[PDB]
């Protein structure tokens, strides 16, 4: 169905064929496919979005993120940010989400100043602005990076590397890198800056080392983040 | 060399269901999901030959 | 002598020779080519003849395949079995072999027609080489049709000869029948061809 | 009646007159076309346009009609410049015309001609057209003929010499005929819209044009767009095409015998492989004898002797990427497989199939696997025949055959599996900051000794030309080295299948040199290579 | 397809009632799994496409695995049903 999603976002819910396909779809920008003689090609140049259940009931932080996934290595190494959510326990956060919850449910009960109290009460910025700004910027803004910095960001780059062999963890690789520029320009982007800027990088570098840290093992996460500290809380 | 005119907004709609024998030869308004489609063709026009696209 | 990737349409009519597999082969049907009638009042035997378009390299007007009831002068006519002939037919189809076929693509083949003696010769598998007459059939659509006759006609090659391929047997000369007796006296012809 | 010839007499002297600086080009043209029995003739419509521009708004009217006239002059212009029989000329044009888009034709354009551009997609098997066609009638058995041409016709029915009413057959046996082909194009992968699959046309060639393209192939068209039979009073489109568009010298052998007599040519090559990679010598050397190989033999009892090398490596991922880019022939693949094939074969179900995996495919070439660890089970065990003896042997569900797996094999993971290599050897990192710093100022360039091509037409013709033979001084030395080993063996395991691989890279290192014999210099380094451990 | 309605659609706005749900297959417990999700049915074969309405209420009887209850185990032990489909009942 990877025809339909050109130049849109690809979703997916649940998860060999299938998988395959991914594949194919990850490692290329266009799919090409042969019958009975005959040979054609097909463009799908899309985002992908993508959720999992952790292999059964319940994720296991101890473990790094192979053991948690249905996944091969090159499936983590060529997405760009990977994330994992659990129910953690408090009271508080229980209370705040119970609370949320009735509030939501009242609200939407079916029994013109109503609805923009509503409107006004739910979100910051009202959504319909925000989907012709999103479009906008998506055909208008294109961004750029800036040669000053990037003396740093290759620092880092090394830094990072260095660090990682030296505990002993799977490696940083140019696919991280290629990862925090485009995020750095989608930072841009989202305020229409043709700029990439400092601030942009700091950002990308911070979510990608984070994401990068939650794959790790837990005794090879506490040395990352305790070395990281300067990057996923400082710059 | 013709010119064909559109008419819009016409001020009552029915689904598939309400459709009866009576609205035969009448315009009808009508709304609904397209389930599938042809290629397009073209057909003899008058029955010195001329075509119009069909589909 | 040509393969069946390159047999053209400027080889139509022409004695030409092929090369390939076989890949496939009909069940073996009788044909009808004459008939013979005994009269019954006249006491006289009559005959006729039969032809279809693949039995002949020349060309005449097809025959409808009735056997006739009457007699010219109204007599009843009864039908010999066993005095009438009947031949053998077959048809096989012949494909490039697949050491020659070029990136990949489809494969080639062609339909061949045997009879009489060169029937059950051959089966699936077989690397052969054909000899025969190449030839076209049928109206081709002319004869009225939907197609707007953007097909073509049909083509065959007639069975003249075959031989097979070596891709086991051989044949022993008289040489190698003395060669044969000869070394067999030997004091330890056993330890000779052994270690050979 | 008289207008088919006043056309036919202006083409005619078209061709007859057509300077334009002192050479008649097309008499030229037409002469030169007929010595190498090419019945044909290729008109260029600005040359028309220029030469008179009625004839061109005359043939652009009614291009159906007026197309086979042009030819007919074609033939009678032939007949004189060669002549004090020859079939019917084909004429093919060329244009310059606008092209159109294949998803915007539509009603107005048929019985136009148009000029289009699309990707061919596949290719029918030729067919046979009658031009010339003899006619016998069945009742008074009297006889005659019919000329056909092929553009937009059934047995007539005013019978001759009552005679009946339909009473004619054809005599094969005196006809002609022509060859006859169909072809698909599908429109330009950067010209669809958006979300939408790709729109395609179907199409015809007859004669010169037939057999003159493959799948897959970007082309350009000149063709009339016209309709066929085949809802009310509806029929289909196509077109029929008018034209189309679409080992070594001296110099090049001299640089590789200059390079073949360079003292230091063994370094070159090992630093030009992978030279962004640090280190790690010894796996470049044992690249390049997996590059060039041994030579193969046969015996006259009939035994065949192995060529190919393979070797394993325990950073990694770069270099088979690498070879896959170097190598005249290269196959690409993870130990999963591109299907249920995996990496040999296997059989698939409705009547059973088989299929081959990325050993069978990449037969006469080099294969490369990125992990042979996801090795599946079957082919755990199947790569032993596909390693000894460079086949793949099946007896499964009736099916009975054997296919070949002539390759050479570099693999890589992370066991008596090793013992199928001739070579294994761990990659080895190092931590410089400046090489990582270099790596990422080329990232950022790309996101703000000797080359690959030359390397590999070098291997090509070392692969080509030489196959060396040991010297006797060698066979001495192995042997020699060979019972020393495994006498130090014994009084603390080496075998004749290890022997045969020190043979095969002792003659791949001789190949560099294109020196017909090895020599002990060779053998020297081959045993020093050797040591895998 | 023949399109013919099947038991969730005839039970639309009402209760539809499943006995001996453990001996179900697998492949046939999944395609309850995703109409029980939506609410909704989707057809889509041999260019014939269709979406219905399925606002049906499941009620569901089944047996302990060996046939009687272990109260040293929790019900997930003891029920042959996978965890998406055990997390979409309101009660056990
Ligand atoms: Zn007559």
């Amino acid at each position: 169905a990877l025809v339909l999603a050109d130049k849109g976002v690809c979703l997916i819910d649940e998860f060999d064929q299938d998988r395959t396909s991914i594949h194919e779809a990850m490692e290329q920008q266009s799919i090409s496919i042969s019958k009975a003689g005959i040979v054609t090609t097909l463009q799908a140049r899309c985002s992908i979005i993508a959720a999992a259940n952790p292999n059964g009931g319940r994720y296991n932080s101890t473990l790094p993120l192979a053991q948690n996934v249905s996944l091969t290595e090159p499936i983590l190494s060529r997405f760009d940010i990977l994330c994992v959510v659990r129910d953690l326990v408090d009271e508080e956060a229980d209370e705040r989400l119970a609370t949320f919850v009735v509030d939501s449910h009242v609200r939407s009960h079916p029994e013109l100043q109503r609805q923009r109290k509503k409107e006004e009460e739910i979100s910051p910025i009202p959504q319909e602005l925000l989907m012709k700004y999103i479009h906008y910027a998506r055909t208008k803004i294109y961004p750029k990076l800036h040669q000053m910095d990037m003396d740093k960001v290759s620092r880092v780059y090394a830094d990072l590397r260095r660090e990682s062999i030296s505990t002993g963890s799977f490696p940083i690789t140019v696919r991280h890198l290629e990862s925090i520029l485009r995020i750095a320009e989608s930072f841009a982007k989202m305020r229409l800056s043709e700029f990439v800027s400092s601030y942009d990088l700091d950002r990308a570098i911070k979510v990608v080392v984070d994401s990068f840290v939650d794959a790790q093992k837990v005794s090879v996460r506490r040395q990352l983040r305790r070395s990281f500290a300067i990057y996923t809380l400082g710059h | 060399s013709e010119i064909h005119v559109r008419i819009s907004d016409f001020p009552t709609i029915y689904s598939l269901r309400e459709l009866r024998e009576s609205n035969l030869s009448s315009l009808v308004r009508v709304t609904g999901v397209v389930t599938r489609r042809t290629g397009v063709f073209p057909q003899l026009k008058y029955v010195k030959t001329v075509y119009r696209n069909y589909q | 002598a040509l393969s069946p990737r390159t047999l053209t349409a400027q080889h139509l009519n022409k004695l030409v020779s092929v090369e390939g597999i076989v890949t496939k082969t009909s069940l073996v049907r009788p044909k009808l080519i004459r008939s013979v009638h005994y009269a019954a009042k006249t006491g006289r035997f009559h005959y006729r003849d039969y032809t279809d378009a693949t039995t002949t390299l020349t060309t005449r007007i097809p025959t409808p395949a009735i056997y006739p009831t009457e007699d010219t002068e109204g007599n009843k006519l009864t039908t010999e079995y066993g005095y009438s002939t009947f031949i053998d037919h077959q048809r096989i189809t012949v494909q490039e072999m697949p050491e020659m076929a070029p990136a990949g693509q489809l494969p080639r083949s062609i339909d061949v027609i045997l009879d009489d003696d060169l029937v059950d010769k051959t089966k699936p598998g077989d690397r052969v080489n054909v000899v025969g007459v190449f030839k076209s059939l049928g109206a081709g659509g002319m004869n009225q049709s939907n197609s707007n006759t953007l097909i073509g006609f049909k083509t065959l090659i007639l069975g003249n000869t075959v031989y097979p391929l070596h891709a086991a047997r051989q044949m022993l000369t008289d040489f190698d029948i003395r060669n044969i007796n000869k070394l067999s006296k030997k004091k330890d012809i056993f330890d000779i061809l052994s270690q050979s | 009646d008289d207008d088919n010839t006043e056309i036919i007499k202006s083409f005619k002297n078209f061709i007859l007159e057509f300077r334009l600086d002192s050479q008649f080009i097309y008499r030229d043209q037409l002469r030169n076309n007929i010595l190498v029995k090419n019945y044909s003739l290729t008109v260029n419509m600005e040359h028309l346009i220029g030469y008179n521009e009625d004839i061109y708004k005359k043939l652009s009217d009614e291009p159906s009609d007026i197309i086979p006239l042009f030819e007919t002059a074609i033939t009678q212009v032939a007949k004189r410049i060669s002549i004090l029989s020859l079939p019917t000329f084909q004429l093919i044009l060329n244009s310059n015309a606008n092209q159109i888009p294949l998803r915007d034709l539509d009603s107005e354009h048929v019985s136009k001609i148009v000029r289009l551009s699309g990707i061919i997609i596949s290719t029918s098997v030729l067919s046979s057209r009658a031009t010339y066609l003899s006619i016998m009638c069945r009742n008074c058995r009297h006889t005659t003929s019919i000329t056909i041409n092929n553009f937009n016709v059934s047995l007539p029915r005013s019978c001759l010499s009552n005679c009946g009413p339909d009473p004619y057959i054809i005599i094969h046996e005196s006809s002609k005929f022509i060859d006859q082909q169909f072809l698909k194009l599908q429109e330009i992968p950067e010209l669809v819209p958006v979300g939408e699959m790709p729109r395609n046309l179907t199409m015809t060639c007859d004669r010169y044009l037939t057999n003159k393209v493959i799948p897959g192939t970007r082309v350009t068209i000149v063709g009339i767009y016209s309709i066929y039979n085949s809802g009310v009073a509806i029929r289909t489109p196509y077109i029929k095409i008018l034209g189309i568009q679409s080992m070594f010298t001296e110099e090049e052998e001299e640089e590789f015998l200059q390079l073949s007599r360079n003292p230091k040519l063994y370094e070159i090559l090992t630093n030009s492989i992978a030279p962004s990679i640090f280190g790690n010598e010894d796996i470049k050397k044992a690249i390049v004898c997996l590059l060039m190989g041994g030579s193969k033999k046969i015996l006259p009892d009939g035994m065949r002797l192995r060529g190919d090398i393979n070797v394993l490596l325990l950073a990694k991922s770069q270099l088979l990427k690498f070879v896959e880019k170097v190598s005249p022939i290269a196959v690409y693949t993870s130990g999963k497989g591109s299907s249920a094939a995996g990496l040999t074969a296997s059989v698939q179900r409705r009547e059973f199939y088989l299929e081959g995996g990325a050993m069978v495919l990449a037969d006469g070439g080099v294969v490369c696997i990125d992990e042979f660890d996801k090795m599946r089970d079957e082919d755990r065990v199947a790569i032993h025949e596909a390693m000894e003896q460079q086949t793949i042997s099946i007896a499964k569900a009736g099916i009975t055959t054997v296919l070949n797996s002539r390759t050479s094999v570099l693999a890589a993971a992370n066991t008596t599996i090793l013992s199928r290599f001739d070579m294994i050897f761990i990659v080895k990192d190092d931590h410089n900051e400046e090489r990582d710093i270099s790596i990422a100022n080329h990232v950022i360039n790309i996101h703000t000794e000797i080359s690959i091509e030359k390397m590999k037409r070098y291997i090509t013709y070392c692969r080509l030309k030489c196959a060396p033979r040991l010297s006797p001084q060698a066979a001495e030395k192995l042997s020699s080295n060979f019972v020393t080993i495994r006498k130090q063996l014994l009084i603390n395991p080496i075998t004749i299948r290890q022997l045969e691989a020190i043979i095969r890279i002792t003659e791949s290192l001789a190949k560099l040199e294109l020196s017909p014999i090895a020599q002990e210099r060779h053998v020297d380094e081959a045993i020093r290579l050797f040591q895998a451990s | 397809v023949v399109i013919e309605a099947g038991a969730l659609m005839l039970a639309d706005n009402g209760i539809c009632c499943i006995d001996e749900f453990d001996k179900m297959d697998i492949s046939d417990q999944v395609a309850i799994h995703e109409a029980m999700e939506q609410q909704t049915i989707s057809i889509a074969k041999a260019g014939i496409h269709a979406t219905l309405n399925a606002r049906t209420s499941i009620l569901a009887a089944a047996n302990p695995v060996g046939g009687r209850y272990n109260r040293k185990l929790s019900l997930r032990g003891n029920l042959n049903m996978t965890a998406p489909i055990m997390s979409r009942f309101d009660l056990f």
